[PDB]
């Protein structure tokens, strides 16, 4: 369990459907969540922001999303020098998705066969 | 007045209704909280959904408490093995064609089918075939 | 819900819109009158499903939106009330058909005696599956229930809309093989009439039976009501 | 006797009525109403994308239309949005009948796209 | 008292004209014994009529078998503000059943004497026939017969010179079996979908237009004037105590001379089937099961059926039912489990949607099916299979619920291990590509 | 015969509640307060009691005054005070110490022991009374045998008879 993480389909549409659970489970509640319909009509947010000095680093967001989209990935080295750079929004979520996606996609091949 | 209130026992207590008044207002009148889908209190009753099942003495069947008038010394049980297999089994037809929304669904936190499943229902399916699928409609 | 109509909602077509006419004649207006009046006046709803079929004999064998929101007029009811009807049952079609209507019953004692075989025959033979119309506009296959017509299992229904009302002919072919409903299907393109009911007997009355869907095999045996009629009678009444 | 009411002769400010959420076609009728809520409205953003997205970066939105509509023979499909179910969506079925490649249906889940002919048509 | 039932008379046949051979006119009927002594079996009262109906221990012909005669009792004697209506069930949409059909086509004077003596019986002042949308030229038929009857005054105003008056009016469907119910065909004669009311409230008390009304099946209606005339001691002298009267019994399937034939009641089925219809085709042995009462009923086997009495009252000691005496003949060359299929198809092809169960189950019932047909299952599936056909059976509003349970019931009761051998043996052609 | 929620726990903190000596326990007006060691500004606040109705979205009753004896029903609240975003993320900002502690951990059985809690601990109260639900439907639809009567469009004519 390291750094949170957004991901995407392979067609490149993000997974995440809004559904406000990941936020319900978060005993920190370290995760801020708005949404609206998106032009297309698609359930999609607006803002989702992950407080790394509040989160416990439990994975409990992890097993309450439905459709993999926010996960803990394998990153442990992302120390900074300005506590601003750790209030991470969902563009930098998402960019760190796209970073690890191969690496998240090869622990959760395993990873599927228990959960 | 010709005893414009009339006598009722659920589940053994007698329990005393207006006359004209259903089953399911006897096990209201008797801090009961009978599940239900198509009954509403401002609406005329239907009787389709048959979540309200409850058991009538020297009835063999299970009676649908919303529609069935109250009848005087009527004997209504709201807890034998009979009514929670009915519960069980209407939510189970309840559930086989219901799409897995609960993600993107709006109901979900405040869903009367949600909360009914989870404290009449069961815990598992045993359905693994193709559901109905129907287009939506412009309002 | 029948074959040919896989939508309970209302699709736009040129020949199926809001712009489209319809309206009756003078003579199927005084049949569609003569209907009414055997309800009440306060309970006029009663009358719908006549109604309806008529108006289907009268349009061609279907059912258009104008000709369903004309009777919704007619009758004074709101048109959400006659799609409800058109749409529950099953000889309403709702989208446009061929001149005659052939229905074939598919249910287990017609399947027994080898509805099967006939459908392969009618496949064959008219180039279509159940609910399709050949290209000439002749033919439409479709599929049925139970007729009750069991015993002279299996059975064909064939309805003609080429007279409109006056002339509408709903007629079942009984005991039927497959060279039995070829010749019916030929000579109903040939012009001329096929004969109605059995292709083997008369009636329900005790004779052979089709032996694998494919031959009448006849048989002999006891056959009751063969002698005269009974004569009125009746029993003192007083005591 | 109950004279109709002229709808068009009603008044709408001109600032309230230009500034109505409406959709693309996507997923419902283009051009009915689009839920927002207030994020963004202090910025002035009144898109969707734009309220967490900053520059010319390729939206998910922009990723998602380039990608084709799917044939599929029958009336009924199952969405799992991969290969492998346990590592997709919930599962979606999605009514074909009345579709096309002019007139898709999509996923709400994924936003894939798909069509058959298959329903006389 | 009697003790072996069958080989009826032809002089103690009530219909005599049902295969249509003589004159169909209402000069042939009045010379073949109908709308004989008419204004005489009227002016005995309307509970002479009721108590005449009762000692004959006539049941309901239309497939639950209540007695006539209470049921007709059930009406109000008096006035208070609303008319009488009698309502007769020509649907006959049960699979197998065509003997509504006949006398509809071939005499149809006997039902329209009939409604006018069940009319006069239950105080009524109306009358409607619901004929089946797809029985046009029966219609047609019922409809010269009312003319006829309408021409010679013995409808109407005055009817038969009685004083009591009675009208007469032909209603027709458009294709839902559903629409046999009771409370469905109301419904639908109001104008609406066919879909049953719950009960109570009950047709007597609330029932077409919200005025009281009895539905009764046209065989049982057609009996009424011949039972009348001929005495009840004469109709009770048939079949066994509790089980009075003669049957139409339709004979369809694998069978030599398929039939539609009248008899005495508690009949057996080797009797009713080796004469009057030429027997099963390959012989008595080679019969694989028998549904004795239409489709809503559960199947029997080869040695149930060899001993069985066709009754009330023994077809139901026999884990069936008599319904409406439609009997289908299967051989050994049949695949049991493919015509139980067909048959869970037509159940999901009927149900009218409105409640729960069956509108969902009888789809999950016809997919469970094809699935067992093909052996591509469990075999606890099949205990499943049960399992769900007690959820549905009983749970639902009308009887359609209980009809889709019933032949599965029966499927699985006597053909379990067939259907054990189909999951087993689809495994040699679908192990094969697993390994 | 008396059953009232008699399988659980319940019974005994129906008891315990109503042992002698414990259960006349009272204080003087305010004086709670002044024991409780809190900032004494908190009291100068308003408070309301009152039993919430039931949510629109749902059927069920649970959390409603109908059940009142089973369960805790009745609430204090408190008004709210200055919100604002935060200008480097846009959270919600606050400085109200009471902006959460009466809705999710003060609850009480009736109306009469939030206002002793209320007046023993100083805070002002003003009382509001859940509207009660009605049971008796309409005089149309009043039963199911309603739907079918009469009242539709009156008794039938029968002057389209034959014969009329
Ligand atoms: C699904 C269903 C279909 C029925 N179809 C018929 C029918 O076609 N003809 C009939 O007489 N009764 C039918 N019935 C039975 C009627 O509800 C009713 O009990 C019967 O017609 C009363 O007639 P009786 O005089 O024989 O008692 C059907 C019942 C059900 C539940
Ligand atoms: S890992 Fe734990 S603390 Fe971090 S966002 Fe998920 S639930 Fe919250
Ligand atoms: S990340 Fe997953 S759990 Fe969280 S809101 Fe999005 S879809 Fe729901
Ligand atoms: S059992 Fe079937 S046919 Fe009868 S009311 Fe229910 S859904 Fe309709
Ligand atoms: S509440 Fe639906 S059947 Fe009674
Ligand atoms: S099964 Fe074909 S007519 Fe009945």
């Amino acid at each position: 369990r390291g750094e949170h993480a957004l991901r995407r389909y392979p067609t490149g549409e993000e997974r995440c459907i809004a559904c406000k659970l990941c936020e319900a489970i978060c005993p920190a509640q370290a995760i801020t969540i708005e949404a609206e319909e998106r032009e297309d009509g698609s359930r999609r947010t607006t803002r989702y922001d992950i407080d790394m000095t509040k989160c416990i680093y439990c994975g409990f967001c992890q097993e309450a999303c439905p459709v993999d989209a926010i996960v803990e990935g394998p990153n442990f080295e992302f120390s900074t020098e300005t506590r601003e750079e750790l209030l991470y929004d969902k563009q930098k979520l998402l960019e760190n998705g796209d970073k690890w996606e191969t690496e998240i996609a090869t622990n959760l091949r395993t990873e599927s066969l228990y959960r | 007045p010709p005893s414009d209130h009339l006598e009722v026992f659920v589940n053994e207590q007698p329990v005393k209704i207006p006359k004209g008044s259903s089953v399911l207002q006897a096990c209201d009148a008797a801090g009961i909280d009978i599940p239900r889908f198509c009954y509403h209190q401002r609406l005329s009753i239907a009787g389709n959904c048959r979540m309200c099942l409850v058991e009538v003495e020297k009835v063999p069947k299970p009676v649908a408490s919303c529609a069935m008038p109250a009848g005087p010394g009527m004997k209504i049980k709201t807890e034998t093995p009979m009514v929670k297999k009915a519960r069980e089994g209407v939510m189970e037809f309840l559930l086989i064609n219901h799409p897995l929304d609960c993600p993107i669904c709006d109901q979900g936190g405040e869903c009367d089918l949600q909360d009914q499943a989870m404290i009449f229902g069961s815990d598992r399916s045993r359905f693994v075939e193709a559901k109905r699928a129907v287009e939506d409609k412009n309002l | 819900t029948n074959s040919t109509d896989i939508f309970n909602i209302h699709k736009d077509t040129p020949e199926n819109n809001a712009a489209t006419s319809f309206e009756f004649s003078e003579a199927t207006l005084k049949v569609v009158n003569d209907i009414i009046a055997r309800y009440p006046p306060n309970y006029k709803q009663s009358a719908i499903i006549p109604v309806l079929d008529v108006t289907q004999q009268e349009n061609g064998g279907w059912l258009s939106l104008a000709a369903m929101n004309r009777v919704a007029k007619l009758l004074d009811m709101a048109p959400i009330r006659v799609y409800e009807v058109a749409t529950f049952y099953t000889m309403f079609n709702r989208t446009k058909i061929g001149k005659y209507h052939v229905q074939i019953c598919g249910t287990t004692p017609c399947r027994l005696q080898g509805s099967q075989k006939i459908e392969e025959a009618i496949t064959k033979h008219l180039g279509i599956g159940i609910g399709q119309t050949t290209q000439d506009g002749l033919f439409t296959l479709g599929e049925m229930e139970c007729m009750g017509a069991c015993v002279n299992a299996p059975m064909v229904a064939i309805a003609d809309y080429t007279k409109g009302v006056s002339g509408f002919e709903y007629i079942y072919y009984e005991d039927l093989t497959p060279k039995d409903i070829v010749n019916i299907l030929d000579t109903i393109k040939k012009g001329g009439k096929p004969k109605p009911g059995s292709q083997y007997r008369l009636k329900a009355e005790p004779a052979g039976a089709v032996h694998g869907g494919e031959k009448w095999v006849p048989k002999d045996g006891e056959t009751t009501l063969t002698g005269a009629p009974r004569a009125p009678y009746c029993r003192d009444l007083n005591a | 006797v109950v004279p109709t009411f002229d709808w068009k002769k009603v008044p709408v400010p001109s600032t309230t009525a230009k500034d109505i959420p409406v959709t693309v076609k996507g997923a419902t009728p283009a051009g009915d109403l689009r839920a927002t809520s207030g994020l963004g409205l202090g910025d002035g953003i009144k898109n969707h994308t734009d309220k967490w997205l900053d520059g010319d970066k390729k939206s998910p939105m922009e990723y998602i239309n380039e990608v084709a509509p799917i044939k599929v023979k029958g009336l009924v499909v199952a969405s799992y949005g991969s290969d492998d179910p346990a590592l997709g969506c919930p599962v979606e079925y999605i009514n074909l009948k009345g579709t096309s490649l002019e007139n898709p249906a999509v996923c709400k889940y994924t936003g894939n796209r798909y069509y058959s002919d298959d329903w006389k048509g | 008292a009697k003790t072996s039932f069958g080989g009826l008379k032809d002089e103690d046949r009530i219909f005599q004209n049902i295969y249509g051979r003589h004159d169909l006119s209402i000069k042939g009927a009045m010379s073949r014994g109908d709308w004989y002594m008419t204004k005489e079996i009227i002016g005995k009262g309307r509970d002479w009529i009721i108590d005449q109906m009762k000692k004959s221990g006539l049941r309901g012909r239309g497939g639950a078998g209540f007695p006539s005669g209470l049921k007709w009792s059930f009406m109000p004697k008096a006035s208070d503000g609303r008319p009488s209506y009698l309502v007769v069930n020509g649907d006959e949409s049960e699979p197998g059943t065509c003997k509504d059909r006949e006398i509809m086509r071939h005499e149809p004077h006997k039902l329209v004497e009939g409604c006018l003596m069940a009319g006069v019986a239950m105080g009524a002042r109306a009358g409607y026939i619901y004929i089946r949308g797809e029985f046009v030229q029966e219609r047609r038929a019922v409809e010269r017969a009312i003319s006829e009857a309408y021409a010679k005054g013995f409808l109407g105003k005055n009817a038969c010179g009685s004083g009591v008056d009675f009208d007469l009016m032909v209603h027709y469907g458009a294709g839902a079996y559903i629409c046999g119910e009771e409370t469905a065909l109301i419904e639908s004669l109001e104008g609406k979908q066919g879909k049953p009311r719950l009960k109570p409230p009950f047709p007597a008390g609330v029932g077409l237009y919200g005025c009281p009304t009895t539905v009764t099946n046209v065989e049982t209606v057609a009996v009424s004037p011949t039972i009348l005339r001929r005495g009840p001691e004469w109709f009770s002298s048939f079949g066994r105590k509790n089980n009075a009267g003669t049957k139409l019994f339709c004979i369809s399937g694998h069978v030599n001379r398929p039939v539609t034939v009248e008899e005495e009641m508690s009949i057996p089925l080797k009797e009713l089937i080796e004469r009057h219809a030429g027997g099963v085709r390959g012989g008595w042995d080679n019969l694989l099961a028998i549904i004795p009462g239409g489709s809503s009923v559960p199947l029997l086997p080869k040695k149930i059926c060899d001993g069985v009495l066709m009754d009330f009252d023994a077809l139901k000691e026999a884990q069936s039912g008599l319904g409406t005496a439609a009997v289908i003949v299967m051989d050994k060359s049949t695949d049991v489990i493919d015509a139980i299929a067909r048959l869970s198809y037509f159940y999901k092809h009927e149900s009218c949607g409105q409640c729960t169960p069956c509108r969902e189950g009888t789809g999950w019932l016809y997919d469970i099916m094809t699935r067992m047909k093909k052996g591509d299952a469990r075999l606890e599936e099949i205990d499943m299979l049960w399992e769900i056909t007690k959820q549905i059976e009983g749970h639902t509003i009308c009887a359609l619920g209980d009809a889709a349970a019933w032949p599965v019931q029966g499927l699985i009761r006597h053909f379990r291990g067939e259907m054990e051998e189909r999951i087993k043996s689809a495994g040699g052609k679908k192990k094969l590509a697993a390994t | 015969e008396f059953a009232t929620a008699s399988a659980d726990y319940s019974i005994a903190m129906k008891k315990a509640a109503e042992i002698t000596g414990a259960a006349e326990s009272a204080m003087g007006p305010k004086e709670g307060g002044f024991t409780a060691g809190v900032p004494l500004d908190t009291f100068t606040r308003k408070a309301r009691i009152y039993a919430p109705a039931r949510t629109a979205s749902q059927s069920g009753l649970a959390r409603t005054v109908d059940f009142a004896t089973t369960t805790p029903a009745w609430k204090i609240e408190f008004e709210p005070t200055a919100k604002w975003q935060n200008p480097l993320m846009g959270w919600t900002s606050s400085a109200d110490p009471l902006e959460n502690v009466g809705r999710s951990a003060l609850v009480f059985y009736t109306k009469e022991e939030a206002m002793r809690f209320c007046e023993k601990l100083g805070w002002e109260y003003e009382v509001t009374e859940p509207n009660k639900r009605r049971t008796q439907r309409t005089k149309r639809y009043m039963q199911y045998g309603d739907n079918f009567g009469t009242k539709r469009a009156g008794v039938p004519d029968l002057s389209t008879l034959p014969s009329n």
